[PDB]
This record gives C-alpha cells, sequence and structure tokens, in this order.
DNA sequence: AGTACCTAGCTTAAGCCTCAATAA
RNA sequence: UAACUAGGGAACCCACU
DNA sequence: TTATTGAGGCTTAAGCAGTGGGTTCCAGGTACT
C-alpha cells in the first residue's frame, strides 16, 4: 500500500478490521421481502446487521446474510463495469 | 432427550443434505417436468383439442388415448435405439407417439395406435432406455453412470433447455408507471391452465390528474371500468359497488370512485355496455348485434380466462375484477404497497415441461390443420379419405426437432435450447442448472439484473456471467427445487368441505370481515376463519395428503387473503420444520438416514414425517425462518 | 486417471505406493498413518497420494472396441 | 422413379394537427 | 517429364478483454 | 362578423464498444408415367 504498488488503506481495513455497510443504489439493502431484508429477521429491522452492515472481517469470516449481502455490492458493481463499458464506447465514437 | 445437541447438529445436517441428493440429484427440475409433460401434458392437449368435423355427410374425428413407446430407430425393421448409438450416427433420441382415433359419420371405426410423430425423449428421464438400470448396465451401454442426463439428443448433438423466466400467470400486479397517462395501473396476465391458450393481460388503470379505465383484451380504446361491470350483467351502482368496494364504512374509495361512475353516467343498460365496448374491437361490428355478440364473445374468452371461459360465469368474473379494481384503489390509498416485478414470488420458471407444450400445442393445431385440409380436398370429390395419409408426422417431428436443435423457440425467441456445455463435469451441472430471464441484453436497466433478495436459497447469488448477461443468466441453487404443476382440484374440493362458502352463495357484506381465498389465482370463496384453516392447510401437507409437497399455502395477514398455488414454475427448497423453538427434526431421524441403504428410509421418510417441507418465494415471505438451531 | 510416477514437486517415487496406499486404508489405517507407513515424509509427496482419484478403474468398466 | 421448372426501453429531430390577432 | 490454390450469407449461443 | 395565417401539442425512425469459436439453416407439392 505504502509503495503505491497494490491496494488501499480500505483494502487493508476490510480485511482485517471490518468489511462494512453494503450498499444498493447508495442506500442500505433494500427490503426486497415484506418490510425484511432476509426471512431470517423481523420486520421493520432497521438495524445494521439486517440492513447490509458486514461487521466480520474477511479473514473472519462472512455470516451467511453478510455473504449475501456482499454478494448483492458486488453484483452492483459488475452491473455498473459492464453498462459503463457498452455506454462509453459511443461517446469516444462520437467525440472522435 | 431426542433433540440433537449442538456437536452432533453438523453432522446431522449433513446426513440430512446427504439423503436429499441421494433421493433427489442435481437435475430432478428438467427430468420430473418432461415426465410431467409426456404422461400428462401431451394427453391434455391432445384430449384438449376440439374434435375436427368436415361436411351431406358429416363426419367427425375424435382423439381419445396417446401412447409413446420406447426410443426406437428404424429402411427396416424397427430396433431400440441406445442414446450413444444416436450420439454417434448423428441420430435424435426420440420415441413414436401413436394415437388411437374414432371415426363417426352413422357409422363408427377405430384407427387403434396410429402413429403421429416422434417426441425427442430427454435422458434419464422415466421414458429413456436407461431408465432404472444400475452402474454395470449403464457401462455396459457405454453410458457414463456419473452422466446426470437431463437433456436431448437432436441429430446427434446434446441439448439442454434453458429455464425461461416470466411473470408468474392468474395473479393481480399493481404498478406505477413514471410521467404516463395512467398513474396506477392494475395487470393480470390471466391463462387458463391446462389448456393454454396464448395468455390474455388486462390492465385496470388509474388515470394521472382519478377516473379508473380498463385496457381490454382485442378492444383498440381505453374503456372505462363501469362500463364493463354493466357489460357483465350489473347494471346499477350497489352490485357494482358491492363487487368493488366490501366495506361501507370506508368513504375514501366512494370519493375514488366517483369519477369513475360520474364518466359512465350515459349507460346505464347491459346491451348499450356491449355494444360500447364491442365497437371498438379488433374486428369492428357491421351491425349493432354484431358488436354486441363480439362483445359477449370478448367477455366470456378473452376477458379473464382463468376465473371461468364458460357462460354463467359473470358472477365470478365481476368479482375478481372488483377485486383487480379494489387493488388499484388500495395502491392508490397507500393501504397496500407496489408489487416488485423482481420478487421471485411473482415470477415462474418454464421448465422442458411447459416449453415443450408449448410446441406441442402449437404443432398439434398445425397438423390438425393439415388434416382439415386433406379431409376437405377429399370431401368435395364425395370420396372417402385415409386418416394414414391424412396425418403429417412430418411437421411435428421436423418442428419439434428444429426448435430443439437451432433453439429458435415457436414456429418468436431464441437461446432455448443450447448445445450443453461438456469441458467439465461442473460446467454440465452448471448448464444443466441454467436459468434465463427474456430480458433484452442490450438494456441498461439495473433492476432485472439487480441481484434481488428474494433470490435467498432459490439462486445462486454468485454464479452469473460477467459479460452482457450478468444478472439475466442465472443459476439454480443446490437443493432449490422446481415446482411441477398439479391439479388444484382436490384441494378445490377440500375447501369447500371445510366450511369454504363459494363467490356465488355469500352476500357481498361478509366479504370485509371474512378472509379471500385464491386457488391458483383464481378466487374461490372466502373463509371467516382463516388461522385455523391455515393450521390445516399445513397439517395437511405436512402430512403428504391430498395436499401435495410442492404446493404453496401464503396467508397474507395484515391484509386478509390466503393464496393457493399449484402450478409449475414455483421455485421452493426444503427447510426444517421448527415449533415452540424447537426442530422437529430429531436424533431417530438422523439414526434412520445413518442406514439409509439398509431400512430403506429415504428423504421422501423425512418429507412424510412432517419434519421437512418444501417452501417456496412466497411463501417465504409468511416465513419466520432461523439460519442455525444455535 | 492413473496415479502419476512421480511427485511433481519433488520427483520421488509414487507410482508404486497407490496399491499399498489402498491395502493399508482397508487395514483400518488412517490416511496420515497409511502416508507415514509407505515413507511419504514431505507434504509434497503426501498429497500426490493424498488428493489422487483412480479414474482408471472406472475406465475399465467399458468393454474395448476390439478384442 | 428422376427431376423440368415456376414460381425492452431512452432521447431527439421531423412531419402533422386546433386556437388566437387581424384585415376584409 | 512439378500441369499452383483458399470460397457465401443470415440468425442464435458461448467465451474473452 | 369571419376566414386567415401564425404558434403550442401528438407519432415515428435512428441510433445504441470490440475479438474469437461453435451450431443450424439456407424447400415441399401434386402431376406423370
Ligand atoms: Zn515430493
Amino acid at each position: 500500500v505504502v509503495s503505491g504498488a497494490k491496494g488501499s488503506k480500505i483494502n487493508i481495513s476490510q480485511v482485517i478490521a471490518v468489511v462494512g455497510q453494503q450498499n444498493v443504489e447508495g442506500k442500505r439493502i433494500p427490503f426486497g421481502f415484506k418490510h425484511r431484508t432476509l426471512p431470517h429477521f423481523i420486520k421493520d429491522d432497521y438495524g445494521p446487521e439486517s440492513r447490509g452492515f458486514v461487521e466480520n472481517s474477511y479473514l473472519a469470516g462472512l455470516t451467511p446474510t453478510e455473504f449475501f449481502f456482499h454478494a448483492m455490492g458486488g453484483r452492483e458493481g459488475l452491473i455498473d463495469t459492464a453498462v459503463k463499458t457498452a455506454e462509453t464506447g459511443y461517446i469516444q465514437r462520437r467525440l472522435i | 432427550d431426542d433433540e440433537i445437541t449442538p456437536d452432533l447438529w453438523q453432522e446431522a445436517c449433513w446426513i440430512v443434505i446427504s439423503s436429499y441428493f441421494d433421493e433427489k440429484g442435481l437435475v430432478r427440475q428438467q427430468l420430473d417436468s418432461f415426465d410431467e409433460f409426456i404422461q400428462m401434458s401431451v394427453q391434455r392437449i391432445v384430449e384438449d383439442a376440439p374434435p375436427i368435423d368436415l361436411q351431406p355427410p358429416r363426419y367427425l374425428l375424435k382423439f381419445e388415448q396417446i401412447y409413446l413407446s420406447k426410443p426406437t430407430h428404424w429402411d427396416g425393421a424397427p430396433s431400440p435405439m441406445m442414446p450413444n448409438e444416436a450420439r454417434l450416427r448423428n441420430l435424435t433420441y426420440s420415441a413414436p407417439l401413436y394415437v388411437d382415433i374414432t371415426k363417426t359419420v352413422q357409422l363408427q371405426t377405430q384407427h387403434q395406435k396410429t402413429f403421429i410423430g416422434k417426441i425427442p425423449i430427454m435422458l434419464r428421464s422415466t421414458y429413456c432406455l436407461l431408465n432404472g438400470l444400475t452402474d454395470r448396465d449403464l457401462c455396459e451401454l457405454n453410458e457414463c453412470p456419473l452422466d446426470p442426463g437431463g437433456y436431448f439428443i437432436i441429430n446427434g448433438s446434446e441439448k439442454v433447455l434453458i429455464a425461461q423466466e416470466k411473470m408468474a400467470t392468474n395473479t393481480v400486479y399493481v404498478f406505477a408507471k413514471k410521467d404516463s397517462k395512467y398513474a396506477y395501473t392494475g395487470e393480470c396476465r390471466s391463462c387458463l391452465e391446462n389448456s393454454s391458450r396464448p395468455t390474455s393481460t388486462i390492465w385496470v388503470s388509474m388515470l394521472a390528474r382519478q377516473r379508473i379505465v380498463a385496457t381490454l383484451p382485442y378492444i383498440k380504446q381505453e374503456v372505462p371500468i363501469i362500463i364493463v361491470f354493466r357489460a357483465l350483467g350489473f347494471v346499477s351502482d350497489r352490485d357494482i359497488l358491492e363487487h368493488i368496494i366490501y366495506d361501507f364504512e370506508d368513504p375514501e374509495m366512494m370519493e375514488m370512485v366517483k369519477p369513475s361512475l360520474d364518466e359512465a353516467f350515459v349507460i346505464q343498460e347491459q346491451n348499450v355496455a356491449l355494444n360500447f365496448i364491442g365497437s371498438r374491437g379488433a374486428k369492428p361490428g357491421v351491425t349493432k348485434e354484431k358488436r354486441i355478440k363480439y362483445a359477449k364473445e370478448v367477455l366470456q374468452k378473452e376477458m379473464l380466462p382463468h376465473v371461468g371461459v364458460s357462460d354463467f360465469c359473470e358472477t365470478k368474473k365481476a368479482y375478481f375484477l372488483g377485486y383487480m379494481v379494489h387493488r388499484l384503489l388500495l395502491a392508490a390509498l397507500g393501504r397496500r404497497e407496489l408489487d416488485d416485478r423482481d420478487h421471485y414470488g411473482n415470477k415462474r420458471l418454464d421448465l422442458a415441461g411447459p416449453l415443450l407444450a408449448f410446441l406441442f400445442r402449437g404443432m398439434f393445431k398445425n397438423l390438425l390443420k393439415e388434416v382439415r385440409i386433406y379431409a376437405q380436398k377429399f370431401i368435395d370429390r364425395g370420396k372417402d379419405f385415409n386418416l394414414e395419409l391424412a396425418i403429417k408426422t412430418r411437421i411435428i417431428s421436423d418442428g419439434l426437432k428444429y426448435s430443439l436443435a437451432t433453439g429458435n423457440w415457436g414456429d418468436a425467441r431464441a437461446g432455448v435450447s443450447q448445445v450443453l456445455n461438456r469441458l467439465t463435469f461442473a460446467s454440465t451441472l452448471s448448464h444443466l442448472r441454467r436459468l434465463n430471464s427474456p430480458i433484452g441484453r442490450d438494456g441498461k436497466l439495473a433492476k432485472p439484473r439487480q441481484l434481488h433478495n428474494t433470490l435467498w436459497g432459490m439462486v445462486c447469488p454468485a454464479e452469473t456471467p460477467e459479460g452482457h448477461a450478468v444478472g439475466l443468466v442465472k443459476n439454480l441453487a443446490l437443493m432449490a427445487y422446481i415446482s411441477v404443476g398439479s391439479q388444484p382440484s382436490p384441494i378445490l374440493e377440500f375447501l369447500e368441505e371445510w366450511s369454504m362458502e363459494n363467490l356465488e352463495e355469500i352476500s357481498p357484506a361478509a366479504i370485509a370481515d371474512a378472509t379471500k381465498i385464491f386457488v391458483n389465482g383464481c378466487w374461490v370463496g372466502i373463509h371467516k376463519d382463516p388461522e385455523q384453516l391455515m393450521n390445516t392447510l399445513r397439517k395437511l401437507r405436512r402430512q403428504m395428503d391430498i395436499i401435495v409437497s410442492e404446493v404453496s399455502m401464503i396467508r397474507d395477514i395484515r391484509e386478509r387473503e390466503i393464496r393457493i398455488y399449484t402450478d409449475a414454475g414455483r421455485i421452493c427448497r426444503p427447510l426444517l420444520i421448527v415449533e415452540k423453538q424447537k426442530l422437529l427434526l430429531k436424533k431417530r431421524h438422523i439414526d434412520q438416514l445413518k442406514e439409509r441403504e439398509y431400512n430403506n428410509y429415504s428423504w421422501q421418510d423425512l418429507v412424510a414425517s412432517g419434519v421437512v417441507e418444501y417452501i417456496d418465494t412466497l411463501e417465504e415471505e409468511t416465513v419466520m425462518l432461523a439460519m442455525t438451531p444455535d | 486417471m492413473i496415479i502419476p510416477v512421480r511427485c511433481f514437486t519433488c520427483g520421488k517415487i509414487v507410482g508404486n505406493k497407490w496399491e499399498a496406499y489402498l491395502g493399508l486404508l482397508q487395514a483400518e489405517y488412517t490416511e496420515g498413518d497409511a502416508l507415514d507407513a509407505l515413507g511419504l515424509k514431505r507434504y509434497c509427496c503426501r498429497r500426490m497420494l493424498l488428493a489422487h482419484v483412480d479414474l482408471i478403474e472406472k475406465l475399465l468398466n467399458y468393454a474395448p472396441l476390439e478384442k
């Protein structure tokens, strides 16, 4: 990290201390079920672990709810990458 | 004392999972769907086709019984064809389809077991030649015992039907259209199952400004809902509003139904409403009675076929239309949340069975059409015609083979059938457990590509392509099962036996306090004690009674509804049953499952004990679920 | 499909030890004790036997095309 | 028989419709 | 008494950066 | 008073990053001898 070759301080913090809050479209994990993020929670649960705060590190290991919410965040990243390339190509061609 | 202690829990749960995979395997969805198709859907399509008639001497032909042989190859004597021989010789692994036709003119004759076409057989299904063979017998046929089957051999090429994901039928959904002329729109893709006409979608929308309007099938221009209600035979306002609003002590719904009644002030007679809704049809009527008869036919057939397609069912159809308007009003009032399109309880998976049944419906309609053509050509000369000459097995065999080979579905959509990936065994299993969303891949809408919450335990959250099909091509989770479909009839006789009053036998004043009951999306009546009814339905499902294990029974509690789902395409997974903070699974079940090959205790015995049950996505809404017994 | 003649990492002969490993396993040895009895001390040689899958016995279930 | 041959969603420019000053 | 080339299209699917 | 010529609201094309590999398909239908 301090050579600048690879990684960041955020990566070290995620590996060692805590992964953090998983987000979908800038908000926390939505109530995809009826007022629940998952059927393992009570209804109208607005706490950290219910709405996508991964309290474990990557070394400690994600709990299954945290695993699913992290999968949601990674899926959002992959979607953004694909639509980003597909949209920027046409802008490049029009500009040239 | 019989509880699994936490130090034994890992061993116990993995014995349960091992029993599940020993009983089931990994391709039950393909094999079960194709087996259901061959066993029931082919006969249902053949019998459901109308008795063809030509006229003068007038005769008619009827198809009564479907016979399927084992996969066979022929010029010479017919011989059984092993799938490896079909792989090597670039043949199609198919079985002959035989029907018996009656010809009544009157003189009645029996053309027993005439050949009408060849149906490709999915490997390791109940009608494949490898069904029930041992590992040694599979190796004698140069077949891999570890091969799961679940695919077709078409011209020597292994073809896998990718499961197609679609919006669930017969269910009312209310969405919001952004910056459209309609603020809130209702929607019901109505389809009478086991007949499966091209499905009819009705929209009950409300204009933005607040009049409620109905978009009808085979009518071009939008139709006010009160005109539709008066066209059903309810020329009043107490009748229509009793069908729509079940509670007269709520005046806000009365305010929101003010403008529809005000705009429908012109028409107060039934036949005037029929003329109004028939003047705007796809085929305009020449005269008034033609318009009235056309609109009557539209209301009887095209409008809500799943609640009823025959005559004398206008009261049930009016109740369901009023339910649609009531859902629209509750959405506008805000008392009901807007429906989620990406919720997997609102979606069905078209497996090999339903897709081949759609193909078989189209091709049997075609085969009947050239039977009409041949009989009409040979009846103009007054001569009798041979049925063997009239039957064209070419079109059905080659159409089914062509759609399984190229993947183009219908005589529409492509990529339904794909060449099975045989690079590694994991790729073979993954391709056999693949789910496809038919949303166009050039769209930038992230919502169908996003990993929704309701994919827990049903669809893998990690396995997806990273290209243009990200989030659209999905993969089935390991113990996730897709419901194969069943008849809703025994649940209906049990319900009418269990103090549930039908819709046609109640006053509309009793709707407000009771719980509406929907069976496969059809409102069948109301029940005044929903909690003991749901307990009884659960007890029947846990005991492997007349309710089969794949039937979904959902009780919405905040708004009084009980929905029972029996149709195919529902994705479900087994869950242990917890009662009074204790697992119903005890140490004796694990002990019996340990000697699984000795006492013949299996996964089915674990289901039949009321220990595990299959919960789909809609029922998972109402489930309070523990991750671990800890 | 069949046991490699040598360990990939170091080159110790392991092709003569698969049948002896199977004989020790059916003699109610643990896998670690069976590896220790065959003289496989380095873990590079140990996972040649520990992780091996004998596909050749499944291949022999099919009759040869000529005989 | 072999075969001749005769026939899902977006944004935006462009084209097309009804209502108001104004002279006849 | 070395006689010297390649071939179409339309759709779909998959993979890759 | 009244046509008359000017300016605000409706449909419909035209677009929509690249590189390989594989698969299927590009025609039956009666006459007639
Ligand atoms: Zn070594």
